[PDB]
């Protein structure tokens, strides 16, 4: 079972490093070259970097030569990516794909599986965490749960512990002119059950450890 | 599609090799024992060396590895490589060379229920210590004895296995048909037993082994006609 | 090493070392075969093998492990460990041991037009059928054939090296004279299969004559 | 030992360490590699296979200016044992075995200091090509050789040298097989007599062969012919 | 090279050498087996073990490393590594001290049909009755069982490429005379 | 700068046929592979070599190559092939080179918001702000405006508006509108509402509050 | 057991073999080395060659390798590849023509509270002073001279376990009969 699972994303402030690393598992790790793709939040798909075990060679883009290091750890399945003078241009999700190839390029070059990623912002910006406010309902009924003032992203919103995903939707994250995130979870029920059903809305922010659970009520 | 495929990945796509067949740690794994001695290579009394050919019949019971051959086009049996499945690894204690492993690391087969057997082949150089008083007109002792290289005797246990008709084989099996006597020497007994010992509260974990012992007599024609 | 980093990431960017280079489908791989004796080890007759010390020299042509000295730092040439780069499977055919294989596998020397020169040690121990008729007065005639296990005369066609001589190579004043055996004779002979399946072999021949003060004296 | 980890850490994941390529700024500069041998035991010298077998510890002394850190930035740390396959490594072979065994036996850990200094001493079983001479047997000396070099790397790549050793602010090369006096078991039959290094050139050889250089120690070893005697000459000339 | 580097980096995508090549699981691997006797190394009586350089010819098809040779440039054929592939396990029963298996793994050739041939080289020792009787005119009659160890019948059939072993490239000995051989 | 080249959005009606194209110059002598990534989603291989198919890929999802275009043709258009596609080649001298991805969009039927309205908690006002928050849920298409009225009065540079993407299971789409206000304004005024303008109804519907 | 699993993923997170396994670098890793002699194989008294079977366990607390047992199942022991964790180079500096270091990389013990013990098994040929003046009725005495290779004793530091080696398991020599052993 082929696994790929990222983690060292963070919040970094500008001109400031961070070490990225992919576990690997489910296949020979030193059979396919490995590689980093970007991608800025809302742009399109950008590689960054690849390691070869054949000559043990390493390849950059040109915007992140000189500044990232790709390496793989000498005992583990590991593969990191070490980045110094990081800018604003290098906010994104760092996703860790394997190749067909165990040799870099050539016209069959793809990768044929693919991370979840991991989330690096470069802000000079500090963290805080969120501010939950319950959306009070005043024939089906809506309710729903405000997440507003934190930052960085993401804040990952579930109900009544994860039984409720029907009808759920939680909206993207808009940037205020604070410079602060925000975002409505929200779900639609049968107004019959607003007095006899309890819903409530747990709201969990990683980047500073935050597990706001809230009860919605009218 | 092979549906050899699909019960592949059913099995082994969340399947770790490096842990017992256990529900909780303080179960104990059985292990159904066979050794079948197919040649008597040789023993050199100069080295004390008992060189034998022989295969060695290893069945257990794996829940991580059960399936039923309905769900999967009837197939009842799956050959995958050893290195892919947790092994009691088996090891011959009292070898001389060095060399403690099996010869060639054959497929395991996978039965429905979760039954797993391994029957690797093996060249084993093993310690035999020479009673030598009534040389050339001597017999021998020569000891197997097999025992788990990792675990102790509550984490892997031994039986011998049964026969067709439910007899315990307690003994070395030799292939009748198959078999060809050493120039040299005559088999002549082959019991085998499992001891179970420093079970004691000072000595703590309990540890276990298998002893065949090859009852094996010389035949002095060489030495009465030459010498 | 900076650009001998760069020109060995420019080399290896697509190249599969297992595939046999041919631009084109029918293209054979023209591989120059010759032999450098280190040292005659032995002549066993009781089991009938010479063991040689030897290092190989062969000689191919890559094209994908071609470059352009002028963008790469007027790097000519570059030494690669052998492994990383295809070979052609040549072994000694008539071995006695069961070694098909070099001693060590070492590194190969490209140059920039694609060229791959290759000498790696080989401890070597070949089949000599002994003709025992005149021992200890006589002399042997010990081949070492080479040729490609796998590929056949349409894929890897195989030459005698030279640079035309056609022999064994022994350096003068390295070479471990054997204290037994003279050489009389080491040319070397591109062998052609009989007119697919078919293979070349390049056949060293060492006549080598027993020197019998031992026995003159002993026996 | 997180200063360790973070010093690894800092010299292979955050510098890009390539072993492949050579400890040099440029290509056409060559690594200087500073050798010596230390006899732990001569093992025997089969006459009839004309073989000598021994066991040596080959120290290698090298400088790889990437493996540089300053120790206060580190915890004070002024080595490192790291394993010989994470780093660039000078492949010294012994030529004239007579086995196919080139290479050392065990590849022990490099030992790295916080200035660059690379030093490696990998011990080894080996088996080399010594011709015997009978002509004074069983009163005879021999003149074995064990012939060290690089068939990776070239003259040009890697320029062999003795180590030197230091005594009162003044350097010296060692050129001869170090024994130790306490520990060093004398062979049964064989007394050395001698036992230089030699760096040794080949003028006519091409920069970029592998003959062109070889670090070579020689053993001149006497026999001790007491048993021959005892056993042999004196029933038989009686 | 280009087009050989593509077939075969497309080839072994989702491949797997655990599960028999066929399409179907209630099919039977068909594996010709061809022993060609190189040398006869060596008859120790004392042992009664038989040393041959042996070259053991295995042709079979897998059904999944097939390709069109147009869509890849008109390659046809290929020589790819066979640890990288699902291989019978042929053992020599009657194995008296040496190996069991093939361990040289030399190249298969592998058409676009999806016919492979494996021709590994082996040094069998195998354990044989020796008569002594009519020493030093004694005959012997020396076998080489093989088989696919884990394999049964059901699931891989192996059958005899020819009546007999193939001596065309048999060394002649000094010692011994072969008379007459067969496979059964 | 090889500069491979696709149309940002494709749309297409269920059961018909999508035709996601990459321009490059000399294309059709290049391997082009083809990704999808699903919203919030790592991508995936569905297409190698111009025209293979990884398993587990269905056979509605193909791939052409051909002179300055490739193309990636989606059959049978479900409702959960809503995804960004992107091409992707490797050359020589600019390394891998992907696309500018192209959305596939499904046009389904059109159906009317379900419009709700939120005034701010007790637990916000506690914190000296006002947030009003009105919910169009399930429509389509897109377009779809909402406008604050506050006293009969639009609001203007103090709202925020924020769109899912077209559902797995119905394609349909949701939209949020918030205005956030200082306590001292919210308390200026007394009735808040939000008025939705979409096709689908036959006019505007104002969802509407006293504080 | 999928709480061995677990706990063994987790363990091996970010866990280096190359660093020494102890919280602070100017700590000594404490090594516990015992000798148990299963066979004295051979004297070879011409070339001076001890030949012995040993196991040689080895004893040290891994820092990092430590668990809370309540939070795995109860797991309080795991076997896990020697290969895997940093290890003590033991290397015998008197080795006459044999392995110098250990080569069969058998499982460690690991408790939970990082203990961990290695008891691999190994073939020692140690050069010894032969005296043969005396010979048949000669008295030999031989030594094992152990350490580590590459770390000296501000870094690692290796003590015996017992004050003699353990001769519990010593089969019995046919040639030789050992009246005194002891380590130091
Ligand atoms: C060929 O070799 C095999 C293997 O060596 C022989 O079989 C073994 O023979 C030995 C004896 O030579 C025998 O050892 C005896 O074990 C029993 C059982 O031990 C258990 O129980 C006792 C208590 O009952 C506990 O003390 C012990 O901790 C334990 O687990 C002992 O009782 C017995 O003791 C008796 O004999 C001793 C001398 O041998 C004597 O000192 C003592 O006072 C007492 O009288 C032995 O120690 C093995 O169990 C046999 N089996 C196995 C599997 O090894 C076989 O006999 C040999 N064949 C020939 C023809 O010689
Ligand atoms: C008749 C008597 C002398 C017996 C015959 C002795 C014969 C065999 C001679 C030939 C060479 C001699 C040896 C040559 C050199 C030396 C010198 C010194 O190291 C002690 C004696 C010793 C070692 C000699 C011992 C006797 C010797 C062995
Ligand atoms: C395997 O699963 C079947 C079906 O649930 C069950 O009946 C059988 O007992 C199981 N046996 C094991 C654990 O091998
Ligand atoms: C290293 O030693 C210096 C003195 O030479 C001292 O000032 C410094 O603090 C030491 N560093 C550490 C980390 O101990």
């Amino acid at each position: 079972e082929v696994q790929l699972l990222e983690s060292g994303g963070g919040l970094v402030q500008p001109g400031g490093s961070l070490r990225l690393s992919c576990a690997a598992s489910g296949f020979t790790f030193s059979d396919y070259a490995m590689n980093w793709v970007r991608q800025a939040p809302g742009r399109g798909l950008e590689w960054v970097s690849s390691f070869s075990n054949s000559g043990g060679t390493t390849y950059y883009t040109d915007s992140v030569k000189g500044r990232f290091t790709i390496s793989r750890d000498y005992s583990r399945n590991t593969l990191y990516l070490q980045m110094n003078n990081l800018r604003a241009e290098d906010t994104a999700v760092y996703y860790c794909a394997k190749a067909l190839t165990r040799f870099y390029g050539g016209n069959i070059y793809n990768f044929d599986f693919w991370g979840q990623g991991t989330l690096v912002t470069v802000s000079s910006a500090s963290t805080k965490g969120p501010s939950v406010f319950p959306l009070a309902p005043s024939g089906t009924a809506a309710l729903g749960c405000l997440v507003k003032d934190y930052f960085p992203e993401p804040v990952t919103v579930s109900w009544n512990s994860g039984a409720l995903t029907s009808g759920v939707h939680t909206f993207p994250a808009v940037l205020q002119s604070s410079g602060l995130y925000s975002l409505s979870s929200v779900v639609t029920v049968p107004s019959s059950s607003l007095g006899t059903q309890t819903y409530i809305c747990n709201v969990n922010h990683k980047p500073s450890n935050t597990k706001v659970d809230k009860k919605v009520e009218p | 599609k092979n549906e050899e495929l699909r019960l592949y990945h059913h099995l082994f796509n969340n399947y770790d090799p490096g842990s017992r067949p256990v529900r909780e740690p303080e179960d104990t794994v059985t292990i159904s024992l066979k050794v079948t001695l197919t040649n008597l290579i040789s023993l050199n009394e100069k080295e004390e060396t008992l060189t034998t050919s022989v295969w060695i019949g290893i069945d257990w019971q794996d829940y991580r590895l059960n399936y039923s051959k309905d769900d999967f086009g009837g197939i009842e049996t799956l050959r995958v490589p050893s290195e892919l499945v947790w092994l009691p690894e088996i090891v011959l204690e009292n070898n001389i060379d060095g060399q403690f492993g099996v010869a060639y690391d054959a497929n395991v087969l996978v039965y429905e229920g979760g039954s797993v057997t391994w029957l690797p082949p093996a060249i084993y150089r093993s310690v035999c210590a020479v009673e030598v008083t009534y040389f050339p007109f001597d017999w021998q002792n020569c000891s197997l004895i097999f025992r788990s290289q990792t675990y102790n005797a509550e984490e892997v246990e031994f039986t011998f296995a049964v026969d067709n008709d439910g007899k315990t084989i307690n003994k070395i099996d030799i292939d009748t048909e198959a078999y060809t006597e050493n120039g040299e020497w005559a088999i002549d007994f082959c019991p085998g037993v499992i001891r179970r010992h420093h079970g004691g509260a000072t000595d703590g974990p309990g540890e276990t082994d298998v002893i065949y012992s090859l009852i094996i007599r010389r035949k002095p024609l060489f030495y009465v006609i030459n010498i | 090493s900076e650009a001998e980093g760069r020109l060995r990431e420019k080399l290896f960017s697509g190249y599969d070392s297992s595939v046999r280079p041919a631009r084109e489908v029918g293209d054979r791989v023209r591989v120059s075969v010759g032999l450098i004796l280190a040292q005659l080890i032995s002549l066993n007759e009781k089991d009938e093998e010479m063991s040689t010390k030897v290092y190989l020299d062969l000689e191919w042509t890559d094209y994908r492990l071609s470059w352009d000295p002028a963008e790469h730092d007027g790097i000519d040439s570059l030494r690669i460990t052998a492994e990383s780069v295809w070979l052609p499977d040549v072994v000694l055919l008539n071995n006695n041991d069961g070694n098909f294989d070099v001693a060590l596998d070492i590194s190969v020397v490209v140059s920039s037009d694609g060229s791959v020169r290759w000498q790696p040690p080989g401890i070597y121990r070949s089949s000599c059928s002994i003709q025992v008729t005149y021992f200890p007065f006589d002399w042997q005639n010990c081949t070492m054939v080479f040729s490609s296990y796998s590929y056949d005369s349409s894929e890897v066609s195989l030459q005698t090296g030279l640079g035309g001589h056609q022999e064994i190579h022994i350096h003068e004043g390295t070479f471990i004279e054997n204290g037994q055996w003279e050489i009389i004779h080491k040319p070397s002979r591109l062998i052609q299969p009989p007119g697919e399946g078919q293979r070349q072999e390049v056949i060293f021949y060492l006549i080598i004559r027993r020197k019998p003060l031992f026995y003159l004296v002993n026996v | 030992l997180n200063e360790e980890e973070r010093l690894i850490r800092h010299l292979f994941q955050e510098k890009g360490y390539n072993k492949e390529l050579r400890p040099v700024a440029h290509k056409e500069e060559s690594v200087d590699v500073a050798l010596a041998l230390t006899l732990s035991n001569l093992i025997s010298l089969k006459e009839v296979e004309e073989t000598l077998t021994t066991n040596v510890w080959i120290e290698h002394g090298w400088t790889d200016n990437r493996l540089k850190w300053n120790a206060e930035e580190f915890g004070n740390i002024s080595v490192l044992r790291l394993p010989p396959d994470m780093v660039w490594l000078p492949e010294i072979v012994l030529e004239n075995n007579n086995d196919g065994s080139f290479q050392i036996s065990y590849s022990c850990n490099v030992l790295v200091y916080h200035y660059g200094f690379v030093y490696w001493l990998p011990p080894a079983i080996f088996r080399s090509s010594c011709p015997i001479s009978v002509t004074y047997f069983p009163f005879d000396w021999q003149n074995c050789s064990l012939k060290f070099s690089s068939l990776k790397y070239t003259a040009k790549e890697i320029t062999l040298s003795l180590k030197q050793d230091a005594k009162e602010n003044r350097t010296y090369p060692v050129e001869w097989i170090i024994i130790d006096p306490e520990g060093f078991t004398e062979n049964g039959e064989w007394e050395i007599v001698h036992r230089p290094a030699r760096v040794n050139v080949d003028p006519r050889a091409p920069l970029d062969s592998p003959s062109r250089q070889d670090i070579t120690f020689y053993l001149i070893i006497r026999r001790k012919p007491l048993f021959y005697i005892i056993n042999i000459l004196v029933p038989c000339v009686l | 090279s280009e087009h050989e580097t593509r077939l075969v980096a497309k080839l072994f995508k989702d491949y797997s050498s655990v599960v028999r090549p066929v399409e179907d699981h209630r099919q039977v691997v068909e594996v010709t087996v061809g022993l060609q006797l190189i040398q006869l190394i060596n008859v120790d009586e004392v042992n009664q073990i038989v040393t041959t350089n042996v070259r053991l010819k295995q042709q079979w098809v897998d059904y999944n490393l097939k390709w069109n040779p147009d869509d890849y440039g008109g390659v046809k054929k290929i020589h790819i590594p066979s640890e990288k592939i699902w291989r019978p396990d042929l053992v020599l029963y009657n194995n008296a001290d040496g190996d069991f298996a093939i361990v040289k793994f030399t190249k298969v050739l592998l058409q676009y049909t999806g016919h492979i041939t494996w021709t590994p080289p082996a040094i069998f020792k195998s354990y044989c009755e020796i008569i002594v009787t009519h020493f030093p005119f004694d005959e012997q009659n020396c076998s080489m069982k093989l088989g696919t160890w884990t394999y049964d019948g059901s699931v891989v059939a192996i059958n005899p490429e020819s009546d007999q072993p193939d001596l065309s490239n048999f060394m002649e000995s000094g010692e011994w005379v072969i008379k007459e051989s067969r496979g059964w | 700068s090889y500069e491979l080249t696709q149309p940002p959005s494709v749309s297409v009606a269920p059961g018909q046929t999508a035709r996601i194209t990459c321009g490059g110059n000399n294309i059709g002598s290049k391997s082009v592979h083809w990704y999808q990534q699903k919203p919030g989603q790592a991508p995936v291989l569905v297409v190698y070599d111009n025209s293979d198919r990884p398993s587990g890929i269905p056979e509605r999802l193909s791939g052409s190559n051909s002179g300055n275009t490739a193309t990636l043709t989606i059959s049978g258009v479900e409702a959960g092939d809503e995804a960004d596609y992107y091409c992707q080649v490797w050359d020589s001298n600019s390394d891998v080179v992907f696309g500018g991805g192209t959305k596939l969009t499904v046009l389904r039927t059109v159906a009317a918001p379900s419009v709700f309205i939120f005034p701010p908690s007790d637990e916000q006002l506690k914190s000296g702000t006002a947030s009003v928050v009105c919910l169009l849920n399930n429509f389509y298409p897109r377009e779809a405006k909402v406008q604050w009225k506050v006293d009969n009065a639009l609001q203007s540079g103090n709202s925020q508006e924020s769109v899912t993407e077209q559902d797995s299971k119905d394609s349909t789409y949701s939209l949020s509108s918030t205005l956030t206000l200082s306590k001292a304004d919210y308390e200026k005024h007394k009735v808040y509402a939000c008025e939705v303008t979409h096709q689908g109804l036959s006019s505007p519907v104002t969802k509407s509050f006293n504080r």
